[PDB]
């Protein structure tokens, strides 16, 4: 393992920086390239440095390289919520296709979004095509409360989860829940929700 | 006015095994010598650092480290792209360096052989394959100048390193350059007459067989061959009629006799 | 310079061939395979230098390639084993360093089909409170009753694709927890304007795209073959 | 491939009895794998010092093999040469007069 990143995860607020680490022992190191990898989805290229000490820049991300240190780390300014990726650090042993690529099993970044104007409340929810069914929807919170897995086994409740209204401007987090035996009033009783939460009817 | 020639060998077996040797001449005197056994590069000479610091040899040494380990991988590489067109064995060669002249003029070569022919060399900004080269080695030659970071090492190398490094070896290996040893001369049959010398050094040398005043024009001078002692050896032959062997000698030149010649009556 | 990979997903069984292939019109005469696999970086299977070659990478042992054309570079699992479930990536490139990765295939390779199911979808509308309090209709998606987890979740509005106030559950979670093969559920939400919502030309669609068996797969049991399929979920806006 | 030249020959002048050093130089082969043995009376001289191999302007390789020796009347001093390119070991004598 000639490629080494940390932190191996780091949690941050929206708006703050971070520095992602990247030593390695390969040789020789004729390229060091940064990709970020959302959840699911594929390696998209960030930078790549290639002199004795480099410096890049691509907008909010920056980055260094020294190669006597055989050592780079990059910036990230003002995080945004689809910053939340997983960052890899590969190193090119030539500047041909003679090369071999050494990749680091990356660092892990969570970005925790800014909720401006929380408005805490659940909602109950019918099915188009059978209005006997239903779900119950947890919204409206801001990034201090926890949802929890229900006691009784036989409700499903799902974790929280941010959508971004673009458009809008707007971030809302928000979380389900459902069960065949309940009703939304009872739904999110195991979990510390707001004083000022919202149960319609 | 001297060559300074950075002899590399290279001989691929299999997939999984190969050597690379390399030794360095300085005119006729070796001044280092790299096995494949040892991690370092060896010298030949007490002046073979020439003039560079300790910390300037450490930098220029760990070039060459990394160089014969990417060296090797890069060839074996090399093969799988070509397979199935060039298959192992194979020998590489390189003879890499700096003829120097006076004032600064130095001429800085790096030429590649393949199988014993000669290729490619290094040249201006890029490699590229000499008159005569397969074609299929563009593909090689595309992918060797692919690499900017080698290009720019080896144009530093060949401009500045070789050069500055040689004017350094000059000054420091002044006295055994200059050398003086002599030559000793003897004389035996077979009827051709063999006049054998040795010892000498440098390698210019005049030999002659003389019945006294006049040169035997059938002398048949033979090669250079070199003694252990970096010094050398050469023997020239007359073919004469036996009883015609009398008022016949060898007379033998050389730099370092001061102008008191050997001569070898038989 | 691009590159395509597929298929996308696939479930497989253990001893069954899987064949993946990399597509790529850049004229490249180098191609890669390599595996992601959680703790370790991506590491090299094999590679190509062109039509009619293969190399062994560093981890190449129960994989053939196979490179018929320059365009073509498949990677062969003649008998798949469970520890060959990863996610795959292929890239290409010419003489130089840049290799042009490709989207990534996931590949999970089971011991066993006979649980494999197909999703049920079910779509639920926006409360009138969330309406009235907030200007905004949250739509409700529920995947329920799948295995194995590899589904890929999608809204559709007038038959394009909106990622644009789409949050999916970032896992699966089991419906019977206690139970080894327990199916799964996943759920998601998209938020649009009360405005967006109340007009009944706005068509609404969930979509899950459900990874299953294949058309060549044995069958033993009662129930429909739980193929690979698209299974949905459907409603209209109203004022 | 090349067949290769050996050349045997003394260090200083010959003289039964007195020590000396005996050169085999084997020259213009191809490729550098090789293998030489220096001789007394057909048998392997123990302590051989070989030179590093080097080459040419023409590319054929070259390489010094040398050994202490105190010619004598009776003794035969030889060096034998495996190669790729001859069939067979070619084993060339030193003559003394040559
Ligand atoms: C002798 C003077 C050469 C000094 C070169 C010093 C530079 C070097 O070591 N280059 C390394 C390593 O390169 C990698 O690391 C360095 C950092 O040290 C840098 O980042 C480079 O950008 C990076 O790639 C590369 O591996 C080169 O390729 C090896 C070149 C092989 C050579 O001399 N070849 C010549 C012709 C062979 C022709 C041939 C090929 C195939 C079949 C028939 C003939
Ligand atoms: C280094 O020098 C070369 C030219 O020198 C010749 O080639 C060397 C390898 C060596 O053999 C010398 O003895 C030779 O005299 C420079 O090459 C030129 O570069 C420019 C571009 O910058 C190009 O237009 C010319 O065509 C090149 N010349 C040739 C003959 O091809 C090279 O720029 C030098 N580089 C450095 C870093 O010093
Ligand atoms: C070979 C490049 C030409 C420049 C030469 C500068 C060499 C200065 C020091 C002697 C190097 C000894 C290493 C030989 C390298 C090799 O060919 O393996
Ligand atoms: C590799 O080549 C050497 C050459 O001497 C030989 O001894 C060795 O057995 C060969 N190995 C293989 C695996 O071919
Ligand atoms: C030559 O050197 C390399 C590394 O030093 C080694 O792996 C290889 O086996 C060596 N080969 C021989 C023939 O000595
Ligand atoms: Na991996």
């Amino acid at each position: 393992t000639q490629v080494e990143q940390s932190p191996q995860s780091l949690v941050v607020r929206q708006g703050e920086n971070c520095v992602l680490q990247c030593n390695y022992s390969v040789t020789p190191d004729n390229h060091l390239r940064w990709f970020k990898q959302d959840t699911g989805k594929g390696l998209v290229s960030l930078t790549v440095l290639v002199d004795q000490k480099d410096k890049t820049s691509n907008g909010r991300y920056s980055a260094t390289l020294d190669k006597d240190a055989k050592h780079s780390t990059l910036h990230i300014t003002a995080t945004l919520l689809d910053d939340t990726a997983t960052y890899i650090c590969v190193v090119g042993d030539r500047g041909s296709a003679l090369g071999r690529l050494h990749f680091g099993a990356g660092t892990q970044l969570i970005v925790i979004p800014d909720i401006q104007n929380p408005d805490p409340a659940v909602y109950q929810l019918r099915d188009s095509k059978s209005s006997d069914k239903s779900v119950c929807l947890f919204t409206d919170f801001d990034s201090q409360t926890n949802v929890s897995q229900s006691k009784d086994s036989d409700v499903y409740i799902t974790d929280k989860c941010v959508l971004d209204m673009r458009s809008m401007d707007f971030k809302s987090n928000s979380a389900v829940a459902w069960s065949n035996k309940f009703a939304c009033a009872n739904a999110f009783n195991n979990s510390i929700i707001p004083e000022d939460t919202f149960f319609p009817s | 006015n001297y060559t300074f020639r950075c002899l590399q060998m290279s001989s691929f077996a299999n997939r999984s095994w190969s050597r690379t040797d390399s030794v360095v001449w300085l005119g006729d005197l070796q001044t280092h010598r790299w096995s494949n056994d040892s991690a370092t590069i060896s010298f030949t000479k007490p002046w073979s650092q020439g003039k560079l610091s300790n910390q300037q040899w450490e930098k220029l040494q760990h070039m060459f480290q990394v160089y014969r380990v990417s060296f090797t991988r890069d060839i074996q590489e090399l093969v799988k792209m070509m397979s199935p067109k060039e298959d192992y064995p194979i020998e590489i060669q390189l003879s890499a360096g700096c003829e120097m002249y006076p004032g600064n003029a130095s001429e800085s070569f790096l030429h590649v052989a393949f199988q014993g022919k000669y290729v490619v060399r290094f040249w201006g900004t890029s490699w590229q394959t000499v008159p005569g080269a397969p074609s299929w080695l563009d593909l090689p030659i595309k992918v060797l100048n692919a690499d900017q970071g080698t290009s720019a090492t080896v144009q530093m190398l060949l401009n500045d390193t070789c050069p500055l490094f040689v004017r350094g070896l000059l000054e420091a290996g002044k006295s055994d350059l200059e050398k003086q040893e002599k030559p000793v001369a003897w004389l035996s049959s077979v009827r051709q007459l063999v006049c054998h010398v040795s010892g000498f050094y440098p390698k210019p040398v005049w030999v002659m067989w003389m019945r006294g005043d006049q040169e035997q024009q059938g002398t048949h001078r033979g090669d250079f061959l070199p003694n252990a002692d970096e010094t050398w050896y050469l023997q020239a032959t007359l073919d004469v009629e036996a009883g015609e062997e009398a008022g016949l000698a060898c007379r033998v030149k050389h730099s370092s006799l001061g102008g008191q010649d050997i001569i070898l009556y038989w | 310079a691009a590159v395509t990979q597929s298929p996308r997903n696939k479930v497989a069984v253990t001893g069954g061939k899987v064949t993946l292939s990399c597509n790529q019109t850049n004229n490249h005469n180098n191609m890669y395979w390599y595996r992601q696999d959680t703790g370790h970086g991506l590491r090299l299977i094999h590679y190509s230098y062109g039509a009619g070659s293969t190399e062994k990478g560093d981890i190449p042992d129960g994989y053939k390639a196979s490179r018929p054309s320059q365009e073509n570079f498949s990677l062969i699992l003649e008998l798949a084993t469970p520890s060959q479930t990863s996610v795959y990536f292929c890239a290409s490139g010419d003489e130089g360093y840049t290799q042009y990765f490709g989207p990534g295939t996931r590949l999970l390779v089971l011991e066993d089909l006979r649980n494999v199911t197909p999703p049920k979808v079910s779509l639920f509308e926006p409360s009138k409170a969330e309406i009235s309090h907030t200007q905004k209709a949250t739509l409700v998606c529920l995947a329920t009753g799948f295995y194995p987890d590899h589904v890929e979740l999608s809204w559709w509005v007038n038959g394009k694709e909106v990622h644009s106030g789409v949050c999916t559950d970032p896992q699966p979670l089991k419906e019977q927890p206690a139970l080894n093969d327990s199916r799964y559920s996943l759920s998601s939400r998209l938020r649009v304007s009360a405005t967006f919502w109340q007009n009944p030309r706005n068509h609404f669609r969930c979509q899950v795209q459900f990874y299953g068996l294949s058309e060549n797969d044995e069958w033993t049991q009662d129930r429909a073959k739980p193929v690979t399929q698209i299974v949905s979920a459907e409603a209209w806006g109203r004022a | 491939q090349k067949t290769p030249q050996i050349q045997v020959y003394s260090r200083h002048p010959p003289e039964n009895g007195k020590p000396n050093i005996l050169n085999c130089y084997v020259t213009q082969f191809h490729p550098p794998h090789i293998e030489i043995q220096m001789l007394k009376n057909g048998k392997k001289i123990p302590k051989v010092e070989m030179s590093d191999m080097s080459f040419s302007k023409d590319w054929s390789f070259y390489i010094l093999a040398h050994t202490e020796f105190t010619p004598t009347e009776t003794d035969t001093y030889a060096c034998r040469v495996k190669h790729a390119s001859m069939a067979e070991p070619k084993t060339v004598y030193w003559d003394r007069d040559m």
